[PDB]
RNA sequence: GGUGAAAAGAACCCCGGGAGGGGAGUGAAAUAGAGCCUGAAACCGUGGGCUUACAAGCAGUCACGGCCCCGCAAGGGGUUGU
RNA sequence: CAGUGGAGGCCCGAACCGGUGGGGGAUGCAAACCCCUCGGAUGAGCUGGGGCUAGGAGUGAAAAGCUAACCGAGCCCGGAGA
RNA sequence: GUGCAAGAGCACUCAGGCGCGCGGGAGAACCCUCGCCAAGGAACUCUGCAAGUUGGCCCCGUAACUUCGGGAGAAGGGGUGC
RNA sequence: ACCGGAGCGCUGUCUCGGCGAGGGACCCGGUGAAAUUGAACUGGCCGUGAAGAUGCGGCCUACCCGUGGCAGGACGAAAAGA
RNA sequence: GGGGAGGUUUGGCACCUCGAUGUCGGCUCGUCGCAUCCUGGGGCUGAAGAAGGUCCCAAGGGUUGGGCUGUUCGCCCAUUAAAGCGGCACGCGAGCUGGGUUCAGAACGUCGUGAGACAGUUCGGUCUCUAUCCGCCACGGGCGCAGGAGGCUUGAGGGGGGCUCUUCCUAGUACGAGAGGACCGGAAGGGACGCACCUCUGGUUUCCCAGCUGUCCCUCCAGGGGCAUAAGCUGGGUAGCCAUGUGCGGAAGGGAUAACCGCUGAAAGCAUCUAAGCGGGAAGCCCGCCCCAAGAUGAGGCCUCCCACGGCGUCAAGCCGGUAAGGACCCGGGAAGACUACCCGGUGGAUGGGCCGGGGGUGUAAGCGCCGCGAGGCGUUGAGCCGACCGGUCCCAAUCGUCCGAGGUCU
């Protein structure tokens, strides 16, 4: 039996991480975000270490998130602003309510991202 | 019981503290105790360092080294009751963790790819001579 | 951890190069041989008009592994290859000085002659 | 079709016997303490909402 | 006939000697004997072990009913070791001088559905000269029209693991009062925080 | 291949995006409502009666017993426990 | 002998034409396919368009191969309800 | 277009066009396709089937035999980046 | 890309198997086939019988219903044995 | 010369199957027989001892790897305690293979005028995804267990395991002229197998770190991203899962026996192991060890907890709503898992996620300074990055709630 481990996924690894990053993006670009559940559980860790990288301020960090969100502006947007709204903060930047309308068609169980306030 | 791993720990005492720190890429000389016939001896062994295998207490690492023609590796607890001590002898420039692949190169090219680490030296003879002053005064 | 159809170094002026292990002698059905281990072996090579000639059927100790020997003093040791010393039949070795290290388990084992003419046990 | 295949016709009694255990389950209900509605549990839902 | 219940704590080596040994550190904490199983009350001899500090909370349960009746912290497990009755008060590691050995009783790791290979070690056919879809493959199961069926217990593929492993004749390596800690020979079933109960051997 | 004697083929209101229904209405009849006379059987379903989770079967037959239903009665019908 | 020269059912190798070995596929994506591998690749080469030859007849670098998804004698209708 | 000895090859990419008309999760056995593996190295097997090994260009170098063209990329080596 | 023998190189072919990846398998939502099918309320042994029994006899065993798997039987399916 | 057993061979017969019961060998998985190859126990011996020979008892386990051939068989090599023989459709092709046989192609020898033919030979030649029932391996749902619930258990009945060598002490003693060489008793080390485990050794570790090529892009440099697999390549690699690695097992012991050896002892003045009676005696039998197990419908036992009706049925048992101990739903999860089940936790909380620390991996990040024409180098630097492991911290998420659940029959 695998699992013994600790991790999740569906499609291959290039395909997963890209993923991650355009959900991300998106997050970062509208403060919520709705996928489903599972997804949105996986997404929750991974921004929750760009937020706190950005609570850091050295050039080195932005390169840093840089190779996940391509897009500059972006990266601004949350040090300039995402970022020291979280100031004084310690984890837990994001949060994740699941919603009760599961998906037409399909049947998937949806939930709700945000970043925490 | 929150701390599963202290506990696991607490058997460490068997822990050494004398040894010298060394690092993969130079070479030492170890003094392992041996049963010859039924007394005791005190082999030597030197060699380059080709892995160091990190673990806190019952960390291990092996050294290798050419005797009579043929080549020849050891593996040794690092916190063991059989070795006497471990005379360095030479450092030199790591640029990996595990240099297995000296094996297939034990030849010129070994002494030309692993210089000398006058750095991990100039602050070994320093910290060796300058720091037996404030001992003997 | 050598095996039948392995290849052995030979490690002693018996005048063979190189034996190929024939069967383990061991148990009655043992998977592999290793140092102070003896094995039948054939003679796959050996230097002209040496006591043993290419083709014999030899016995023969091992005395250098590539698979680390593990010794109960928690350390072990490997050699850069699998190497033998050709023995007489009462399990003295048959030829004269040997090359090479040697495991002492070569000693505990009751190959004293061996690991004396051995230019270093390790 | 290829290698096996039923060797006789299912009776209508062992088939619906099968069947006993395909039965739905309502779902679970909970009042939402806002609003009068029903929602299931541990979820937010249209025509309320939560607090902070 | 003694006892003990505790957890796998993990496990690494120590030196005897000139000589290095593996061990399985188990921690076998204080265990209150809670009841007494006798021949006129229960038909049988036998002690019930009270283990590990439970929060009155999850106790709600009428299990306080069994621990007023003995005036015991109540205690998140407990089970009983056959044919042993100790003084009235606490077993503990002490009933362990070193040297002594032990069979210990765990729940191995669980290795779900497993195929007949994992589990019991078939050989399972070629990865080569032909076949190419029954690589895993047990194979045949039985015979032809006689007996026409195959044999109750037959060896195949299924879940396999977290069931009721013993070993015997384990060496007490050590033995920790001071922290109710217990060194063995390493090999003891289950996974690490997992309970474990340890007893004395029959080989005498 | 078949509405009905005749389209009198269902205005209008109601739920529905629609389909399709529910009323109202026509008709001797709408379970003649539009591939609509009659509407058999296999097959699917809803409700009710008797019955079944220690039991061995070409599924029935024979006997006794229990429950349910018919008739004032002796009686008969359904079911099935041994 | 050097130079020039650029021959070939020559050499390696795409297109293109094949179908060597293995694996998959077997109510298939497919009434012959898919993947890796392999053969020829200026020639007895491949190929578009227009034409001709057919039932005991044609065509066949020859397997009784092909002649509209089954050819030791095509398909259809008829003798025929042999 | 860029690179690689060259090329319609290979890799990435313009213009341009697409993600192949069921999705969501889980991370058992088993099957397919793929990667790696201590020591051994054909002991496998009907058979090294399969898979691996070798691989481009430049230079050194190359045997029996021969129909004098061949065998020849024999074999075996060294170089390769900035 | 013929068929046989041997050797060197190399290897999960093997000793002897382990781990990992992906597409299925598995769970949820949508759509939804097939060969087959006397009827079924379809256990084991030892006998027995048209000579290889879930269905006969004797004996043993067995609460009712499913889900994921294996292929010994139903002289399993397919094709009026070539 | 004579009598039998068995149903593994070759036959005889033609009884089921020609609207089909797939033929050899191999592979995989076995299970049974005992007419026993080994190990255990015996009798006799032309048995000094060691070693054999022959018969008896005894399946409990074991019964190797290669060369040749499609082979079964057999020969051979090297070992071994031994390398046992048979049954199961010559076990097993809805499990695999397809080398052999047994279609079409082709050829040799041979026969035939010929077309062709051959228990003669040679090269080639499509083996079918989906299991309904019985059976088997696992895992749930229902109900029952004549109050309801929590926890702990008894073991009827099953299952697993069952092997063997070698050196040493006894002792170079008994035995023998010598060579050789014991019983009994005790010790150590192995082979194969089985269970469990990751400390060590050794693997994998698909994004944990690093380096490298080509190209395209961000943003010119620098730095970085995509693609070159479904990791582009390469060098390493925690946890987990693993064997090549580590631990432990086969017993001991009790009891009854087999062949067999005996005591007492008639029938039968002696004699007899037996007819009354008794002792000894096997790797085998029954226990003992490990695992399952009260659907053991013969539904067991112990500790503890909650108990009256609140309305109709007068008689019969029930029937309808609200509750008690207690359970379930839903949610955060798990070395548990296909699903379910199992286990932990749910704000009185460290269950997951984040953050922090430690462990661990990679092996001196970026930026800047300095040296060099330059590719680079040096320092800041064991830096930077940093999954799974061991912990900590309520930042985020287990919010709020819902449902079921005794009133305990009779002699
Ligand atoms: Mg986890
Ligand atoms: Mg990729
Ligand atoms: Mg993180
Ligand atoms: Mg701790
Ligand atoms: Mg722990
Ligand atoms: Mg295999
Ligand atoms: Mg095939
Ligand atoms: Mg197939
Ligand atoms: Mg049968
Ligand atoms: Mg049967
Ligand atoms: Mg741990
Ligand atoms: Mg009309
Ligand atoms: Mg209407
Ligand atoms: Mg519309
Ligand atoms: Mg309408
Ligand atoms: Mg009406
Ligand atoms: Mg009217
Ligand atoms: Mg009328
Ligand atoms: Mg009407
Ligand atoms: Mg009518
Ligand atoms: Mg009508
Ligand atoms: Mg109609
Ligand atoms: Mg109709
Ligand atoms: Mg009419
Ligand atoms: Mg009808
Ligand atoms: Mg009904
Ligand atoms: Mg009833
Ligand atoms: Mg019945
Ligand atoms: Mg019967
Ligand atoms: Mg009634
Ligand atoms: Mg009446
Ligand atoms: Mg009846
Ligand atoms: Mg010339
Ligand atoms: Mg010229
Ligand atoms: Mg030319
Ligand atoms: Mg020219
Ligand atoms: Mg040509
Ligand atoms: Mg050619
Ligand atoms: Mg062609
Ligand atoms: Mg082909
Ligand atoms: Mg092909
Ligand atoms: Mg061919
Ligand atoms: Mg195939
Ligand atoms: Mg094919
Ligand atoms: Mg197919
Ligand atoms: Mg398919
Ligand atoms: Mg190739
Ligand atoms: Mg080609
Ligand atoms: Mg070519
Ligand atoms: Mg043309
Ligand atoms: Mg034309
Ligand atoms: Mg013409
Ligand atoms: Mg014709
Ligand atoms: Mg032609
Ligand atoms: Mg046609
Ligand atoms: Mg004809
Ligand atoms: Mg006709
Ligand atoms: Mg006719
Ligand atoms: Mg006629
Ligand atoms: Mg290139
Ligand atoms: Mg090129
Ligand atoms: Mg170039
Ligand atoms: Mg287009
Ligand atoms: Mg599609
Ligand atoms: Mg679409
Ligand atoms: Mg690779
Ligand atoms: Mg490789
Ligand atoms: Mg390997
Ligand atoms: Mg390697
Ligand atoms: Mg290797
Ligand atoms: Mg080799
Ligand atoms: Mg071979
Ligand atoms: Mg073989
Ligand atoms: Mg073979
Ligand atoms: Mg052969
Ligand atoms: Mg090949
Ligand atoms: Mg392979
Ligand atoms: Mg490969
Ligand atoms: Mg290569
Ligand atoms: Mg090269
Ligand atoms: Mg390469
Ligand atoms: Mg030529
Ligand atoms: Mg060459
Ligand atoms: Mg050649
Ligand atoms: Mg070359
Ligand atoms: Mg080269
Ligand atoms: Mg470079
Ligand atoms: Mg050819
Ligand atoms: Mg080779
Ligand atoms: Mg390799
Ligand atoms: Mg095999
Ligand atoms: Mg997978
Ligand atoms: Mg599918
Ligand atoms: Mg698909
Ligand atoms: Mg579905
Ligand atoms: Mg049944
Ligand atoms: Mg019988
Ligand atoms: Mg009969
Ligand atoms: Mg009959
Ligand atoms: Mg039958
Ligand atoms: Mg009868
Ligand atoms: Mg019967
Ligand atoms: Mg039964
Ligand atoms: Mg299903
Ligand atoms: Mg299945
Ligand atoms: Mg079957
Ligand atoms: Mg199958
Ligand atoms: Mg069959
Ligand atoms: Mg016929
Ligand atoms: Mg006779
Ligand atoms: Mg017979
Ligand atoms: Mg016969
Ligand atoms: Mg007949
Ligand atoms: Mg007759
Ligand atoms: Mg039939
Ligand atoms: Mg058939
Ligand atoms: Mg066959
Ligand atoms: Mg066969
Ligand atoms: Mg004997
Ligand atoms: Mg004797
Ligand atoms: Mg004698
Ligand atoms: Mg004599
Ligand atoms: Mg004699
Ligand atoms: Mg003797
Ligand atoms: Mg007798
Ligand atoms: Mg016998
Ligand atoms: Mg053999
Ligand atoms: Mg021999
Ligand atoms: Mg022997
Ligand atoms: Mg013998
Ligand atoms: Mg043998
Ligand atoms: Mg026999
Ligand atoms: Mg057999
Ligand atoms: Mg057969
Ligand atoms: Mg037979
Ligand atoms: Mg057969
Ligand atoms: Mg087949
Ligand atoms: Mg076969
Ligand atoms: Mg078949
Ligand atoms: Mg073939
Ligand atoms: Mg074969
Ligand atoms: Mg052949
Ligand atoms: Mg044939
Ligand atoms: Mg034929
Ligand atoms: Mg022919
Ligand atoms: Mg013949
Ligand atoms: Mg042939
Ligand atoms: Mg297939
Ligand atoms: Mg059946
Ligand atoms: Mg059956
Ligand atoms: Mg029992
Ligand atoms: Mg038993
Ligand atoms: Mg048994
Ligand atoms: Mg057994
Ligand atoms: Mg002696
Ligand atoms: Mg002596
Ligand atoms: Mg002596
Ligand atoms: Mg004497
Ligand atoms: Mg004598
Ligand atoms: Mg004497
Ligand atoms: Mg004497
Ligand atoms: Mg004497
Ligand atoms: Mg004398
Ligand atoms: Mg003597
Ligand atoms: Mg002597
Ligand atoms: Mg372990
Ligand atoms: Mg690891
Ligand atoms: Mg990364
Ligand atoms: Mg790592
Ligand atoms: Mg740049
Ligand atoms: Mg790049
Ligand atoms: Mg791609
Ligand atoms: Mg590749
Ligand atoms: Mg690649
Ligand atoms: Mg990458
Ligand atoms: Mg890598
Ligand atoms: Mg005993
Ligand atoms: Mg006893
Ligand atoms: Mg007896
Ligand atoms: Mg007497
Ligand atoms: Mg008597
Ligand atoms: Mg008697
Ligand atoms: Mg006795
Ligand atoms: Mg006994
Ligand atoms: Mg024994
Ligand atoms: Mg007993
Ligand atoms: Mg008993
Ligand atoms: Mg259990
Ligand atoms: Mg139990
Ligand atoms: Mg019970
Ligand atoms: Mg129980
Ligand atoms: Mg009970
Ligand atoms: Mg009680
Ligand atoms: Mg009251
Ligand atoms: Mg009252
Ligand atoms: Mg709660
Ligand atoms: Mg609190
Ligand atoms: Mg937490
Ligand atoms: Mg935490
Ligand atoms: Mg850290
Ligand atoms: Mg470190
Ligand atoms: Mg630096
Ligand atoms: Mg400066
Ligand atoms: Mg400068
Ligand atoms: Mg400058
Ligand atoms: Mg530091
Ligand atoms: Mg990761
Ligand atoms: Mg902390
Ligand atoms: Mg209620
Ligand atoms: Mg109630
Ligand atoms: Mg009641």
């Amino acid at each position: 039996r695998h699992l013994k481990s600790g991790r999740k996924l569906n499609r291959h690894s290039s395909h997963r991480l890209a993923l991650y990053r355009n959900q991300a993006k998106s997050l970062l670009t509208h403060g919520r975000i709705t996928t489903t559940v599972p997804k949105a559980k996986e997404l929750r860790g991974f921004v929750d270490h760009l937020i706190h990288l950005a609570k850091r301020g050295d050039l080195h960090a932005r390169r840093l998130v840089l190779r996940d969100l391509q897009d500059v502006k972006l990266v601004r947007k949350l040090f300039d602003e995402i970022a020291p709204r979280y100031r004084d903060r310690q984890g837990g930047y994001t949060r994740v309510l699941k919603l009760a309308e599961r998906r037409r068609g399909d049947g998937a169980p949806l939930a709700l991202v945000e970043l925490v306030e | 019981m929150n701390r599963g791993a202290l506990i696991k720990l607490v058997e460490s005492r068997y822990v050494r503290t004398d040894l010298p720190e060394f690092r993969p890429g130079d070479t030492v000389r170890v003094s392992y105790k041996v049963k010859e016939g039924n007394r005791t001896r005190i082999q030597d062994f030197e060699g380059i360092v080709i892995r160091i295998r990190r673990n806190g207490f019952n960390t291990t690492f092996t050294v290798r080294k050419v005797s009579y023609g043929v080549g020849v590796e050891r593996i040794f607890p690092l916190h063991s009751p059989l070795i006497q001590k471990i005379d360095i002898v030479q450092r030199g420039r790591a640029r990996r963790a595990k240099l297995y692949f000296i094996r297939n190169l034990s030849d010129r090219e070994i002494r030309r790819k692993l210089r000398a680490d006058r750095k991990r030296i100039d602050k070994d003879r320093a910290a060796e001579r300058a720091a037996k002053e404030e001992v003997q005064k | 951890m050598i095996q039948p159809q392995t290849y052995l170094e030979v490690a002693d002026n018996t005048g063979a190069r190189k034996i190929m292990c024939i069967r383990v002698l061991k148990g009655s059905n043992a998977k592999y041989a290793t140092v102070g281990d003896v094995i039948v072996a054939s003679v796959k090579e050996a230097i002209p008009r040496g006591a043993v000639k290419e083709g014999d059927v030899v016995k023969a100790v091992v005395v250098r592994t590539k698979k680390e020997v593990k010794r109960p003093d928690g350390s072990a040791i490997r050699f850069d290859d699998n190497a033998a010393v050709i023995i007489n039949n009462q399990l003295e070795p048959r030829g004269t000085r040997v090359f090479g290290p040697v495991a002492r388990e070569l000693r505990e084992k009751g190959f004293m002659k061996i690991v004396s003419l051995a230019p270093e046990v390790l | 079709a290829k290698h096996p295949v039923p060797k006789k016709k299912t009776s209508k009694a062992r088939r619906d016997a099968r069947r006993s255990h395909h039965a739905l389950t309502p779902p679970i209900l909970v009042p939402c303490p806002e609003c009068k509605a029903m929602k299931p549990p541990h979820t937010v839902c249209p025509e309320c909402g939560y607090y902070a | 006939m003694k006892g003990i219940l505790g957890v796998k704590v993990g496990m690494t080596r120590i030196f005897r000697d000139d000589r290095a040994v593996p061990v399985t550190v188990i921690l076998a904490g204080p265990c209150p004997v809670v009841q007494r199983r006798t021949p006129e009350k229960d038909g049988y001899t036998a002690v019930q072990l009270g283990f590990l500090p439970q929060n009155p909370k999850r106790v709600n349960r009428p299990l306080k009913g069994h621990f007023a009746k003995a005036g015991v912290e109540p205690v998140r497990i407990l089970r009983e070791i056959r044919d042993f009755n100790p003084e009235g008060d606490t077993v503990t590691v002490e009933i362990f001088k070193p040297g002594e050995r032990v069979d210990v009783t765990g729940t191995s790791k669980g290795r779900g559905f497993a195929g007949v290979m994992k589990r019991w070690n078939f050989a399972g056919g070629p990865d080569s000269h032909g076949a190419h879809k029954i690589h895993r493959h047990p194979g045949s199961i039985g015979n032809r029209k006689t007996p026409g069926r195959v044999y109750k217990g037959k060896k195949m593929a299924g879940h396999y693991g977290a069931e009721r492993v013993t070993v015997m004749n384990l060496e007490v390596v050590d033995v920790i009062p001071e922290e109710n800690l217990l060194l063995v020979k390493g090999a003891v079933p289950g996974p690490n925080g997992g309970l474990v109960i340890v007893r004395e051997t029959k080989k005498a």
